[PDB]
RNA sequence: GCCCCUAAGCGUGUGCUAAGUGGAAAAGGAUGUGCAGUCGCGAAGACAACCAGGAGGUUGGCUUAGAAGCAGCCACCCUU
């Protein structure tokens, strides 16, 4: 509970909604709502904050308990700020191009392989080999962030393919 | 050998009190 | 920029001339004129304190030869040892490290002042041969 | 591991062809053989045979004459060369009443008792299986000793059971079943060469493989040559693996230097299958290297024995005479002075003499100069001011100095294929 | 990925773990990749 | 034996168990309990984040395709 019982900060134009168990979010980026498991209880300070605190201290309240009440801070700073995962492209020949509301990649393959965003996320190009995801629900912008950078298989020997903004791939040698 | 084995280790009750005929 | 500390007594040494015979074409011939106006009278043991400019124009300052003995540009032998402790072919004492130039007695790191005399223990006897 | 007691031994060649020389050879080589599995000679006879006795192979005469002395010595250990039947083994062994041993027996339990690596030891034991089949119902200690292939009269009329197949067909077919999967088994250690196979063998990495008659100092070059610690001994078989190891040369492109088993003479031919280790090297290596001790026994035997072996499974396999250098090195302290005889017979003499005399320069010049080839004889001219242009260069191929008295002259080195083809870049 | 009954950290950059009630060893090199089976 | 099949007890109290263990086994691993010790920790700031620290003779020699902090090779035993 080191953060665990940290208050979650609620910055001025968010307007959170704790209906018992569940809670929604609304906020200036859009809107977020979730459940957090029951041997939890959440509220809110009187100074806007969100408190989380748990019954006991087994492991699963334990775990459970600054589980949500951290993941509650991550859907705040989502609706306020949002979530934005920077990609590049490499190899000789493999570009990425913006169709509107979809993506799509030549990542070497004898056709065009385009991925259509998922409702809530909004993807842009700073160019062809260069992009970018954006959202709300970090774990939608992630999960689509890692469905574009699986699109290509790992290619230590040259490294083609898609990479995070800042990404270290495991690159090898064949000397053949 | 699983017939033999599960016949062996049904002695292991509290019935039987560990021990069966033929083992 | 560019650091080394080359062991040779002369001033065309083939690992570091190669790449530094004509780089920087700003200063291919005018770092070379830049650095051999003056001092050449002088003897370039090590010649490497050349901080980096867009001009190469600077001064120049012979730090020390290996902290293990400074007699390298004295007598002008170019080896040493590799074991600790090992032994000790190179006499020497205080007859010159009391000044050795104006070097930098103090550590890599934001850490203390305390170097230079520090070749009786400190780090100079690392391979053995040192003052005698 | 199927061994066998010596200790006390008396020798008799058999010498049903060739020269008495050719059978002292071939009597000492089985009586070092003996001694591998661990005995101590004593002495030796001959006699002069023709075709051996088909039931008896040595005759009744020589068997009984050699109870003699078997009775005299009272050990069980007397040698006589060869291949015997399995009726030959019975006579034999009828007429003697203790162990005598055979060649193909002998080489097969030596080899059971060096044995250390799995693939070894399944070799030696399809070897075994190989042997002993034909021993089967009528060799000495066989299966069917009154005892075996009861099963006859089961169905006299018919009844209610029956085991069908002939007995001894079934007998066998263990056997077979057993060396069909031992056979199955066989596992590709190109796998295990695959790292140099196609690399590196095309990329340079070229193949000398040291191959020569047993005690003859195969595993000590590889020691002496490549800084290995490979086993040496002077028993027979001293090496079971054919291992590798590396070893450079002035122009570089380390030299996977290989040893093998070293060869006698009419080997087994069973444990080829033993042998495919070595034999798939030699096929595979484009430098063959016969090692030849100083004072090492006969002028020029064992050198044909190995070529027998050499010539027959390069001509079955490829179009090839593979690099072959017959070098005479190991020559110091040799305490003989008649080798001025083979040395004109065959110019060389290159002395290591176990890293005693060292004097191995020609040698790695041969070994080297014979098949090294690369492209070579490439003027790599760059104007040292990139620092790029000296990339890999120095790294991956090797210099020879040459004109690169500095950096501005005419740079040329020995390079890979891949590394530089039109790279200069005037 | 080497199944293995028993599974063991390879390198000091290896990590045991437990994912979905199985013991793996995950490393930045991917030849210490572990899994108990 | 006692949830229903199958007669009381889906008994009472305190714990353990997350595998259906229970309801089969020789095992590598520790992330469930309680232990009992133990370095430093005290809220005389501990494991931690944000955390200026990046050329001391610093290519230190080994040695040289460079041997730069860094293929390697035992060392560097030092301070406001
Ligand atoms: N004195 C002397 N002995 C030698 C020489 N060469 C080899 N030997 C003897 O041979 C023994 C090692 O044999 P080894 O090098 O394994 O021969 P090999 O060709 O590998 C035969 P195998 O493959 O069956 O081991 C040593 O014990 C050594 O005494 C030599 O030049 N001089």
């Amino acid at each position: 509970s080191r953060i665990g019982k940290q208050p979650v900060p609620v910055p001025s134009g968010v307007d959170v909604t704790i209906n018992g168990q569940n809670l929604s979010v609304k906020g200036p980026k859009g809107t977020l709502t979730l459940d957090v498991a029951e041997p939890i209880s959440v509220s809110r300070a009187e100074d806007g904050a969100i408190v989380v605190t748990r019954p006991d201290d087994e492991r699963r309240s334990r775990s459970l308990h600054g589980l949500s009440r951290t993941l509650i801070a991550n859907l705040v700073t989502g609706v306020t700020e949002g979530y934005t995962q920077k990609m590049e492209i490499f190899g000789v020949g493999y570009r990425v191009q913006l169709k509107g509301q979809n993506l799509e990649f030549a990542l070497g393959y004898s056709h065009p392989v385009l991925i259509e965003a998922p409702e809530g996320i909004t993807f842009a190009v700073e160019s062809p080999t260069k992009f970018s995801v954006s959202g709300i629900d970090k774990q939608k912008v992630g999960q689509i962030s890692a469905v574009i950078r699986r699109l290509r298989r790992p290619d230590p020997y040259k490294g083609k393919g898609v990479r995070y903004e800042g990404e270290q791939i495991r690159r090898k040698v064949g000397k053949t | 050998a699983k017939r033999g084995r599960k016949k062996r280790d049904r002695k292991h009750s509290k019935a039987n009190h560990g021990k069966r005929p033929n083992a | 920029l560019i650091k080394l500390q080359i062991q040779a007594g002369q001033a065309n040494p083939a690992p570091p001339v190669g790449p530094a015979l004509g780089q920087h074409g700003v200063n291919i011939m005018e770092f070379c004129k830049a650095y051999n106006a003056a001092t050449e009278s002088q003897r370039g043991n090590v010649i490497v304190e050349i901080t980096v400019y867009e001009d190469r124009s600077f001064t120049f300052a012979l730090k020390t030869p290996p902290a293990a003995k400074l007699l390298l540009k004295a007598a002008g032998v170019q080896k040493g040892s590799g074991e600790p402790h090992k032994t000790k072919v190179a006499k020497v004492t205080w007859d010159q490290v009391r000044e050795i130039a104006e070097t930098k007695k103090a550590d890599l790191n934001a850490n203390d002042i305390d170097a230079a005399a520090k070749i009786i223990a400190g780090t100079a006897r690392s391979m053995g041969i040192t003052v005698e | 591991y199927r061994q066998l007691r010596l200790e006390r031994v008396v020798l008799v060649g058999v010498w049903t062809e060739g020269s008495a020389a050719d059978a002292e050879a071939s009597l000492a080589e089985l009586a070092a053989l003996a001694e591998t599995a661990g005995s101590e000679v004593l002495e030796g006879l001959i006699q002069r045979r023709d075709k051996p006795d088909p039931s008896t192979y040595i005759g009744s005469g020589k068997a009984a004459e050699l109870r003699e002395v078997v009775l005299a010595t009272g050990a069980d250990t007397v040698i006589c060369d060869g291949e015997l039947s399995p009726a030959q083994l019975n006579a034999l062994e009828k007429a003697v009443k203790v162990k005598v041993i055979d060649r193909t027996a002998l080489i097969l339990d030596i080899f059971a008792q060096h044995a250390t690596s799995r693939e070894g030891k399944a070799q030696v034991s399809l070897a075994q299986m190989e042997y002993m089949l034909p021993r089967l119902r009528g060799w000495g200690e066989s299966m069917s000793r009154q005892a075996g292939g009861r099963a006859g009269g089961a169905g006299g009329g018919v009844g209610t059971r029956g085991p069908g197949e002939t007995k001894i067909e079934t007998d066998r077919r263990r056997i077979r079943e057993r060396m069909a999967k031992l056979r199955r088994e066989i596992r590709d250690m190109k796998k295990i060469r695959d790292t140099q196979r196609g690399s590196r063998r095309r990329s340079e990495i070229p193949s000398v493989a040291i191959v020569g008659y047993t005690n003859a100092g195969k595993s000590s070059l590889l020691n002496a040559l490549t800084g290995a610690g490979v086993l040496v001994e002077n028993a027979l078989f001293a090496t079971l693996e054919p291992t590798t190891r590396r070893g450079e040369f002035e122009d570089g492109r380390p030299f996977v230097l290989t040893d093998t088993v070293g060869f006698v003479r009419h080997l087994p031919t069973q444990l080829v299958e033993a042998f495919r280790s070595t034999l798939e090297e030699v096929v595979d290596a484009d430098l063959l290297i016969h090692v030849v001790d100083g004072s090492d026994v006969n002028p020029l035997a064992q050198i044909n024995a190995v070529r027998t072996v050499i010539n027959e499974v390069v001509a079955e396999y490829d179009i090839a005479p593979p690099p072959e250098l017959l070098v005479v090195n190991k020559i110091d302290a040799a305490t003989g002075v008649g080798l001025a005889q083979l040395r004109r017979a065959l110019p060389d003499a290159v002395f290591v003499s176990a890293r005693t005399g060292d004097g191995l320069d020609k040698l790695r010049s041969r070994m080297g100069e014979l098949v090294e080839s690369t492209d070579a004889t490439v003027d790599v001219t760059i104007p040292y001011d990139r620092g790029d242009l000296v990339a890999r260069v120095h790294t991956d191929g090797h210099v020879d100095a040459t004109e690169h008295t500095d950096a501005g002259t005419r740079i040329k080195a020995r390079v890979p294929a891949p590394l530089a083809a039109t790279l200069r870049e005037y | 990925m080497k199944v293995n009954p028993s599974v063991k950290p390879i390198c000091d950059k290896c990590r045991v773990i437990r994912r979905h009630g199985r013991v793996m060893v995950i490393c930045s090199d991917p030849r210490h990749k572990q899994r108990q089976g």
